[PDB]
């Protein structure tokens, strides 16, 4: 049974080095190219390069040439992907893959993938900003640069729940989170009713109430 | 290094046939070549569905077929069903090319379980408090669309903006339509240097746009 | 014409290490696999090993594997041989040589060689020779007489021998050295002279052994018996 | 009966040079291997991963017939796990090869009184050939400062040489036609079966 | 791999053919056609002469050819020339990217008439005896071809212990010379009536004799 087993998930800081691996079994390991493929979160497959473990002949994609080192240790049937200095843009799933046979070049065999997460992970409280309105009106709050999730958002101490939509946060390239919450209110009570969002973020122990007005 | 271009998304109802194109393929008649199609479900490794242009591995449903015409390959999925909802990647191999392998840009297939619904778009300006802090974030909120696949493009005076854009994956709302959000981070001077900014959302071949202006 | 120049040969004690170099002229070095080959005095060629043009592989004869290391620095057009754990039997002229064909080739041969560098592995101590006269025969008369000097028990090579400060060259043959079981070398020089010259012309061999900083000038007198 | 066209390979009027070896894909057909005797006089064969006596019973996904000429004393290099000037630079079988190598003396066809200089082989290469890799470059390798301009000479190395087969040579230096039959077995429907199956 | 077996020497006249064999095992010379030959002149680096059994690298005279049969390869030199006088080394691939050389063959091109050696046997010097050492020095000169065997006798009994002999060396006149030494204690020297150096050259023996009491 041709199997490709990759090393476990990696959580790294920016500027650190990393070496991940992919061990082959159940076939002649030195008779076949092995390829590496990157997939950034929510993006497509990118072919990075191949190595022939028999003689460590390597072919890098033009986009990865000089950006990563592919190597092989045939004595333990393993190939590797290595970075000298990780950048946040290296956050991705990484797969090794092998062609089906000597005559069928398509990638039939895949490793289970290694998740590489590059983060400036430090607990940090969010910055809150109001989003003022222009028969119906729309206003809300912006929750910026916090870690980790979650942030709980209320409105008028939880007395205004009909019409609120708190969006799932975006995971920025910095590792921080940022989300927005909006409420749809009747245009007649624009100047008659005061609207304040209540943002709570337990790990940083920060609570903010921000008023919204045109 | 030539791109294989696929549509960002295609959708169909259960039982229909859908087709995904893959344009830009080259080969070397003097070398080895292949065209492949891969299916990828969330959290899983890609799976080879079509190999050598038209062939299926054992166990791959014959609802999947592939073909090629000129420089364009096509995957067709007949009798579409919910389990087919996934990302699909075409790929070309040419032994003599640099790079020898290329993956296509990828296609999200949606299997429609309710009528299509266009997204609501709300574009908020940067906050004055944020402007006083000398940081600026444009907030583009997208809601009530179905199926859950959108493309988000930002324009500054009709000029595309690719730097500084963050976008979320679609998430199911309580009403079972989808929402997503996009943020554009800019310098305060960058905001003032252009007359207007636009958030353009493409969904099922139709575009919805909102626009923000410095004056208020 | 690429030129190859080996350097670094010297006298070294058993157990110690020595590094040889092989410098190539021009720019072609980086295209060629390179080899080391040695030859003990009076003996045959021995293939020692190889390193590929790009360093991709290195191969070694069993006789030096695990003792000698071959490497190259293409930025310096230079090939190296690191020799550890030296033994008497490593005493040899060491040659570097390039492959007949560039890139991976291997199956053809070695077409350009250096002039070689000499390595002597020995526990012997530097020692100047003892010089003894080889007196001409009293019977010699057979027209001409042979006489010479015996140059005994020196280390290392070489010694030079002249006769009468270089004034006498006709008839002179200076022999190659023998290496004795002592680890010390010996040789002889002989000259053929008219028998009538004996007892009127002085004959002195001048023996110079630079390694020991010794010169010996031995007068060779006719024997009465 | 839709027989696999082994005649196209074995009875080809002219064979390829080993450096530019030919490949015939064999799919969707009945493989009657018995026809090999009618085309290759006095052939010899070795099989790996298959027994020859059961070939008419087996089914494969695809078959490949690669064919070329080498000299007799190089036929042993066309085997898995071999190294040498042909295996390293001209045609390489993988260690895990599943198939058969068929070779037969073609002196009568491929030798000429003055030497057949049409059959060539590669002398040198930047790296060893991968399994079933094919290198048909003729570029003269420039080792020195002076450009070669397609002219061999000082520091300018031609990568290919002719065999020069002559009928006066011993068998080891006579030409042999070689067909390598690759039996590909994927987890996929078979398209090449023996006549018995 | 063991050294490949070659004959110690071969000889020929100008215009003749000369052959040199190179015998290996079934896992070097017998397994591969990668057999090469080198020529080496006195004091010079080897020169590449033959590869692939019978191919000549650029510039090598067409007079050099080769053949092989099983575990033995052959160098064949037609139209022998004076410049061909040299040592010849075969070499074979031995598997696993290892090469091995043969032991060498000394080829002589007969270029001058036979000349018998002059032999001079010196007894130990009085100065060396006073140092309590004794060396018998047998100097051999002006012979051609350059090959002799040297036998030492104490009285008339053969002596092998304490003998060192040099390989023949070319003199300025292009004839050859050699030297042989017999190292003795003064007691061994004085215990015999005589000592003899016997030089055999081209089947003929020349002898010189010294005695302790006879000077
Ligand atoms: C092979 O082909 C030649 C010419 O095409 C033909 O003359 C010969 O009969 C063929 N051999 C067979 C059919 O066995
Ligand atoms: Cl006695
Ligand atoms: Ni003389």
């Amino acid at each position: 049974q041709v199997r490709l087993v990759q090393s476990g998930a990696e959580v790294k800081k920016s500027g650190e080095s990393l070496k991940i691996s992919c061990k082959g079994s159940g076939y002649s390991f030195t008779s076949y190219w092995i390829g590496w493929v990157r997939q950034m979160p929510g993006k497509g497959l990118e072919w990075m390069g191949i190595i022939y473990p028999g003689d460590s002949d390597t072919r890098y994609s033009p986009s990865f040439q000089g950006q990563v080192t592919i190597s092989a240790d045939k004595s333990i049937s393993t190939v590797y992907l290595q970075w000298s200095s990780l950048k946040a843009s290296d956050t991705a799933m990484y797969y090794c893959a092998r062609q089906w046979s000597h005559y069928t070049y398509d990638y039939y065999y895949w490793g289970q993938g290694t998740l590489v997460t590059i983060s400036s992970a430090s607990t940090k409280g969010p910055s809150v900003f109001p989003l003022a309105p222009s028969g119906t009106a729309a206003l809300g709050c912006l929750v910026k640069d916090y870690f980790p999730e979650p942030v709980t958002v209320s409105w008028n101490s939880g007395a205004l729940t009909s019409g609120v939509h708190t969006f799932p946060a975006v995971l920025q390239s910095s590792g921080l989170y940022s989300l927005s919450s909006v409420v749809t209110v009747p245009s007649s009570s624009l100047g008659t009713q005061t609207y304040i969002c209540n943002v709570n973020h337990k790990p940083s122990n920060t609570k903010v109430d921000k008023k919204v007005e045109p | 290094q030539s791109v294989l271009t696929q549509p960002a998304s295609v959708s169909g109802s259960p039982g229909q046939s859908i087709t995904i194109s893959c344009t830009g393929i080259s080969s070397d008649v003097g070398g080895y070549n292949s065209v492949s199609w891969y299916q990828q479900h969330p959290g899983k490794a890609p799976k080879l569905m079509i190999y050598d242009v038209t062939n299926r591995p054992s166990g791959v449903s014959n609802r999947f077929s592939g073909s090629k015409s000129g420089n364009t390959a096509s995957l067709t999925i007949s009798g579409l069903q919910a389990e087919d909802e996934a990302d699909y990647y075409c790929s070309s191999y040419t032994s003599s090319s640099t790079p020898p392998y290329v993956f296509g840009t990828g296609t999200k297939v949606s299997v429609l379980g309710q009528p299509k619904a266009a997204p609501s778009v709300t574009l908020f300006p940067p906050s004055s408090e944020e402007l006083q802090a000398n940081k600026a974030t444009l907030v583009c909120l997208i809601s009530d669309f179905y199926p859950g696949a959108v493309t988000v493009a930002w324009k500054a005076d009709s000029s595309p903006v690719k730097a500084g854009v963050e976008t979320t994956t679609p998430s199911k709302q309580s009403n079972n339509k989808y929402a997503a959000s996009s943020y554009l981070s800019l310098t305060p001077e960058q905001w003032k240097s252009h007359r207007s900014y636009s958030c353009q959302v493409t969904h099922e071949g139709s575009t919805v746009e909102k626009t923000v202006a410095p004056t208020e | 014409e690429v030129q190859l120049v080996e350097s670094g040969g010297s006298v070294v004690q058993p157990g110690r290490a020595l590094r040889l170099s092989c410098a190539a002229s021009g720019i072609t070095f980086s295209s060629f696999g390179m080899y080391w080959v040695r030859q003990a005095p009076g003996k045959g060629l021995e293939w020692l090993g190889y390193i590929a043009y790009d360093g991709s592989d290195t191969y070694y004869a069993d006789s030096v594997k695990g003792r000698f290391t071959i490497s190259r620095d293409n930025s310096k057009n230079t090939l190296y041989l690191q020799m550890n754990s030296l033994r008497i039997e490593d005493t040899a002229v060491y040659y570097c040589a390039k492959d007949y064909y560039p890139l991976l080739s291997y199956y053809y041969g070695l077409d350009v060689w250096g002039q070689g560098t000499t390595v002597t592995v020995s526990s012997a101590s530097t020692k100047g020779p003892s010089v003894f006269p080889l007196a001409p025969s009293s019977k010699s008369s057979g027209g001409t007489a042979a006489l010479g000097c015996l140059v005994k028990d020196y280390f290392p090579e070489p010694v030079t021998v002249s006769w009468n400060s270089g004034a006498l060259t006709s008839g002179v043959h200076t022999f190659p050295a023998v290496l004795q079981s002592s680890g010390l070398y010996s040789l002889s020089s002989v000259v053929t002279v008219p028998s009538s010259s004996l007892g009127t012309q002085t004959y002195i061999c001048n023996v110079n052994h630079k390694p020991s900083n010794t010169k010996v000038d031995k007068k060779v007198e006719p024997k009465s018996c | 009966t839709n027989l696999c066209p082994f005649h196209e390979v074995f009875n080809a009027t002219t064979f390829a040079s080993v450096y530019a070896w030919n490949r015939k894909r064999i799919s969707n057909c009945v493989a009657d291997y018995s026809v090999i005797y009618n085309f290759a006089p006095f052939f010899a064969f070795k099989c790996y991963g298959v027994s020859p006596t059961k070939l008419n019973d087996l089914c494969f996904t695809n078959v490949y017939a690669d064919s070329f000429v080498i000299r007799g004393n190089e036929v042993s290099q066309i085997a898995p796990g071999q190294t040498g000037n042909i295996a390293d630079y001209n045609y390489k079988l993988p260690d895990d090869f599943t198939g058969c190598v068929i070779a037969w003396n073609s002196n009568k066809l491929d030798s000429k009184p003055s030497g057949n200089y049409n059959y060539l082989y590669r002398l040198l290469r930047k790296s060893k050939l991968k399994p079933f890799e094919r290198d048909i470059s003729t570029e003269i390798y420039q080792a020195g400062n002076k450009p070669c301009n397609g002219v061999a000479g000082p520091n300018c190395y031609s990568p290919l040489q002719s065999y020069g087969f002559r009928p006066t040579y011993g068998v080891g230096h006579q030409p042999y036609r070689v067909v390598v039959l690759s039996f590909e077995l994927l987890h996929a429907p078979a398209t090449v079966c023996g006549p018995k199956k």
